[PDB]
């Protein structure tokens, strides 16, 4: 199935910052305004952090950081912490009708 | 209100002859007038529609010009002819006094004697 | 209470055509919409479809179209998928998830994840 | 060959109610068009036991009670009298074959 | 066709022979529906000049959508009725929460279709467009990218294909107030209309004469607004129904007679206050007073029963002999002294009286006939225009046959001055 | 613009039609025509001689006859009215009815005294 | 000192938007996006003109072209009138547009306007 | 085409009351009300209007929705309830029987006698 | 003998404008400026066309 590419998982310490990215097409995460990025804990549901864009929900931190830059979302944080194992996704509206997904990138500590 | 027609007898297919409808209503020149048939055996379907100036003629797809209708209003009386005819066709023919409905559907109201028209051999 | 939770699911023989159930209380239906997506182990989420307020305009995704309908009541507001022809691959959690604020039909208004589910395991095997 | 189908094998003592149900296509009679019951009683002219469904025509007894639905129409007889042998029929104005009629049950009595 | 007519002289009145009444006598009712979807802000950068029309058009979409939101001689004798009666009866069951959006989701891929609703009431479903596709496919996937710009122009003015129409709706709505009289083609288009001919429930001849007269059932349709709700914004055409079709109607045309007294003033005279149209619908006559509710086309006359009389079926007795004992043969009179003139299908009826010049004139031999005194009659097809006085008239040159029978001054049958002079309504 | 300032008293000759009070202007004839009206919360039937006179519904068919007399029907009991040979729909919109009890007037005097030649009158 | 109000502003479309570019050396058009928006511009003047042909200077009733419904609102909100009339002519600003007329006045020094005799409500 | 009117007394702020209105007009049923006070000291101000059916209420910034008034036409009377009180609030009310002007403007014609409401303390 | 009058020319227009270009092996047009002036030489005839089919052939005014 077609989806966005993504790191299959990220060598990170406690306090540093990841620059999780994914990468599509022109009718993709680029353009529209519509770029999404998800986290979800393992047998737990996934939640919203990051829509439109920039724009960050509540019931969540603000250290989680999404933008994106021609075709390419990406979410950046800071102070890193042992609870932010997870995967994450980027999720968009694609102008062929249809909300396209991110492959999973791995946030991990040591 | 009542209804006498004629035109029955044994004559072969393939022939045109004349069916007579002689309804003896004073206002007959506004209800529509339809011609049925009832099989021996096999039960009565319709055949022909014929409606006032009879501008609106319409029939059932056993004849498709075969059996041409018309009416003289003025001499209040309608007759069929049997332009085309088949072994099958014979039946008992009834003329019969529609009225129209409260949308436009005829009701088949009191009927004729119905004349025997048999086509065998 | 905004929750969502589940119905149907399970063990299934290759075809057999699966029919799955949303449930949700505790806020208004009708006004937003609701849509279903999966994940399976081994990967990771793929999306399946969406619906707007009532019957209209189901989008379906090019890999769900054709094998999969879905359709929402008004009656007691429970999201109904039917799929059909299933395959071995098919093996999957799917999660309801409701989307969508006003009387909108546009899968751009239609893409915010405001709550999710806890999705049924479809298993297929012998 | 009529798409009007009701069963011919009817009959039974006077005395009771008798029901009889004329069904068709959904391009007649569901199809925003009225079903006319007649009779055909061997000897005299055939003449409408009711039409439309619900008018009777002017002398009539009360026995016959029409009814539609969908694209069936029924009319029942409660209280069977001698002379109600006849052949009753069903039409309507179907899009295709333009004035239609059923095939008709006979009424006898035991 | 076979247009003919007999006007007595022994009351000057003309009757036209020959006519196919195709009277309505109900309204079918259905629903017309056009679909469509609520946008939002226009998200988007700056104003350009290829992405600008869009702004102004969603607007006035915008505009339309909010507006329709925010909209929801026997005449006396005449009884009236409301003939917007079904349609808002339609709409009224569309008022009901959860019914029109079983026509939402029924009709969801069918263009036409047929829906039962919770007042047993199942007349008739249809959409008109389909602005689902269109805004959430080819407008709102370009408008609503980042930094928006269209790819190009002809984007938009399809755009103008599919928003005029509606537009069309939205001003005619606007002007007439819910009730518009006649039915636009924007409300209808014709290829549709007889579509919709295919569709309701009547017979085969009544698909036939609505089909060859389109124009006739459009003049006769009315239009009602119903709800906008789930924005599946719907309407009611009223169109007219035909009960009865194909049966002699005739229209009495009647002038003055009056008795050529030199002594002005002093010459009481009465006219059969008959005028109007008689079609022989049913056992009886249906009679419309109002010339102007009916209309003619091509040896079909088309007039709606609801401003109509029952009257009984004797009436041609006094049509043909006005002193019968059988009808009461209705009178207008006055001593007053009109010089005029009416024309029938096949001629012109001239009733001059005293000091005016009386004239029928073609354009071949110039003046052709005189008229005394006394109301006399031309044929169609000897002259084409009257004079009468100071005032001219053309007369239809419509072909069919005449015949003028002698008549008799009836009113000098009786005395010269007894006659009252001060009733609308009589009889003799 | 097109109106009359008429005075107060008005209501007056409308419950009570013989009031010293009111002018209680009249429509007179002997022309006796079938006819029916249609008002918002039901149907005034007016058929006199022979004529079919019905208010029918398309749920269960016809649910009144009327023998003579201008009689009425509520909006809500019924759809349609037939008079003679024409057909009129009633409004359906809500609301509620109450039919009072009356008497015929024109019987209260001579059955063969009065005019007939007015358009304009009163009582 | 009834009323003022200007519906639209070709001054500065023409003399900025359409002169400037047609007036022109050898003219020739940057891109047809500028004469389609000149069809939103002259479609509604041209709906003027054509509807005023027809009627010969005064019109029964008032079409949306010579007034646009938010328009009418915003002059709603802006004649005389307590605001409960103000409210019930919102609700039916439809039946309001229906009532209203309108009638031509000059011309002359090219700031064509005309009048609306658009109906008070007193009782 | 007199008004009397009640419901006057010394009330703690805070509480709803009843203020009646009982016009003894014989075609009271088209007339524009209102209801006005005069405070102590400071003039007369516009509280509350009501016209004819009630269904295009108007009241003065004072109040919105804490005085909440209704009529019954048939009863020719009207009613005004003190759902929210106010120590300011102390004032004699006023009917007042307003009639339409050439716009609507209402004049305010003939006045009641003005009930006098204290809620101090 | 009253009077002729002819008041627009889609001869020209129609066979020497509009097909020789939409009837193209591959059809494709020049630019959509083709089809705009179009739209002036056209709705005009569809306004006769609404006008008649609104009042059936007989128009006032």
């Amino acid at each position: 199935q077609s989806a966005l590419t993504q790191p299959a998982s990220v060598s990170g310490s406690p306090g540093q910052s990841i620059t999780l990215s994914c990468t599509g097409t022109s009718s993709d995460i680029g353009d529209y305004d519509y770029v999404s990025w998800y986290q979800k804990y393992p047998d737990t549901a996934p939640k919203l952090v990051i829509y439109d864009v920039s724009e960050r929900p509540s019931g969540v931190s603000t250290r989680f950081s999404g933008s994106k830059s021609g075709n390419t979302a990406s979410l950046t944080i800071s102070g890193l912490q042992p609870e932010d194992e997870a995967d994450y996704y980027c999720n968009s509206y694609s102008s062929t009708n249809t909300l396209k997904f991110g492959g999973g990138t791995k946030l991990t500590v040591l | 209100v009542q209804l006498v027609e004629s035109g029955g007898g044994l004559v072969k297919p393939g022939e045109s002859l004349r069916l007579s409808c002689a309804v003896s209503g004073s206002m007959f020149s506004s209800y529509v007038m339809h011609w049925v048939r009832q099989a021996p055996g096999k039960g009565l379907d319709w055949v022909s529609s014929i409606t006032g100036g009879g501008n609106y003629i319409s029939y059932a797809d056993s004849v498709k010009g075969r059996f041409i209708i018309s009416r003289d209003n003025g001499r209040n009386s309608l007759s069929l002819q049997m332009s085309s005819l088949r072994v099958d066709d014979t039946a008992v023919y009834y003329c019969v006094r529609g009225l129209s409905g409260v949308m436009g559907v005829t009701w088949f109201d009191s009927w004729g004697q119905g004349t025997l028209v048999t086509v065998s051999s | 209470q905004v929750q969502l939770v589940e119905s149907g699911g399970g063990v299934v023989q290759p075809g057999t055509s699966l029919t799955l159930s949303c449930a949700a209380s505790g806020f208004t239906f009708r006004t937003y919409a609701f849509h279903w997506v999966r994940q399976a182990p081994g990967k990771g989420l793929e999306w399946l479809a969406l619906v707007t307020y009532d019957g209209t305009t189901q989008y379906y995704a090019d890999s769900v179209k054709g094998r999969l309908t879905i359709y929402r009541d008004n009656s007691k507001n429970t999201l109904f998928l039917h799929l059909n022809s299933l395959r071995r691959d098919d093996t999957a959690i799917y999660f309801c998830a409701r989307g969508g604020e006003g009387s909108f039909s546009w899968l751009g208004y239609l893409q915010y994840m405001d709550v999710w589910g806890q999705g049924t395991t479809v298993t297929v095997s012998s | 060959q009529s798409v009007l189908t009701q069963p011919p094998s009817v009959s039974g003592a006077p005395g009771q109610r008798v029901t009889i149900s004329c069904t068709g296509s959904s391009s007649n009679i569901g199809a925003g068009f009225d079903v006319h019951w007649y009779q055909h009683l061997p000897g005299k002219a055939p003449k409408v036991i009711i039409y439309e469904n619900s008018h009777r025509p002017s002398g009539v007894p009360d026995r016959f009670f029409g009814s539609k639905s969908g694209t069936s129409a029924s009319l029942s007889i409660s209280g069977l009298q001698p002379e109600d042998e006849a052949d009753y029929y069903c039409q309507s104005y179907d899009r295709g074959l333009d004035w239609v009629f059923g095939g008709g049950t006979k009424l006898t009595v035991l | 066709q076979n247009i003919t007519e007999e006007f007595y002289q022994s009351t000057c009145s003309a009757v036209s022979k020959g006519y196919l009444s195709a009277l309505r006598t109900g309204w079918y009712t259905s629903v017309i529906t056009i679909e469509l979807s609520n946008i939002k802000e226009n998200k988007c950068n700056g104003t350009d000049a290829k992405v600008k029309l869009i702004k102004q058009e969603l607007d006035k979409y915008k505009n339309a959508v909010t507006e329709l939101q925010l909209l929801m001689f026997l005449g006396f004798l005449l009884g009236v009725g409301s003939a917007i009666a079904s349609g808002v009866a339609v709409c009224k069951v569309l008022h009901l929460e959860g019914e029109v959006n079983k026509i939402k989701s029924a009709l969801l891929s069918t263009n036409k279709a047929v829906v039962s609703l919770s007042n047993g009431v199942s007349v008739l479903t249809f959409k008109v467009l389909d602005l689902k596709n269109y805004i959430d496919k080819q407008l709102l996937p370009i408008l609503n990218k980042q930094s928006c710009s269209i790819s190009n122009i002809e984007t938009v003015i399809e755009f103008q294909q599919k928003n005029n129409r509606l537009l069309e709706i939205t001003r005619e709505f606007s002007v007439n107030a819910g009730v518009t009289t006649p039915v636009s083609t924007y409300m209808l288009t014709n290829s549709e209309l007889l579509s919709l001919i295919n569709d309701m429930p009547i017979t085969n001849d009544q698909k036939k004469l609505m089909s060859n007269n389109v124009q006739i059932v459009r003049q006769q349709s009315y239009s009602i607004m119903c709800i906008i709700k789930e924005e599946v914004l719907a309407y009611v055409v009223q169109l007219p129904l035909y009960g009865v079709i194909d049966t002699p109607c005739w229209k009495l045309h009647t002038s003055p007679l009056c008795t050529t007294n030199t002594k002005e003033g002093s010459n009481i005279c009465l006219t059969r206050t008959d005028r109007g149209w008689y079609c022989d619908n049913a056992g009886s006559v249906s009679f419309f007073p109002q010339a102007e509710t009916c209309k003619v086309q091509s040896n079909r006359v088309f007039c709606d029963t609801m401003n109509s009389l029952t009257l009984p079926s004797e009436v041609n007795l006094c049509n043909v002999d006005i002193f019968n004992p059988k009808y009461d043969c209705k009178i207008m009179t006055s001593k007053t002294d009109v010089s005029s003139s009416v024309i029938t299908s096949l001629g012109a009826i001239v009733s001059c009286y005293g000091k005016t010049k009386c004239t029928a004139s073609n354009k071949n031999r110039g003046i052709i006939k005189t008229f005394s005194n006394g109301c006399d009659y031309v044929s169609n097809k000897g002259v084409d225009t009257v004079s009468v006085g100071n005032t001219l008239y053309y007369v239809n040159k419509q072909e069919g046959k005449s015949l003028y029978v002698k008549g008799e001054p009836i009113i000098n049958f009786y005395d010269p001055l007894v006659f009252p002079s001060d009733e609308f309504d009589a009889s003799i």
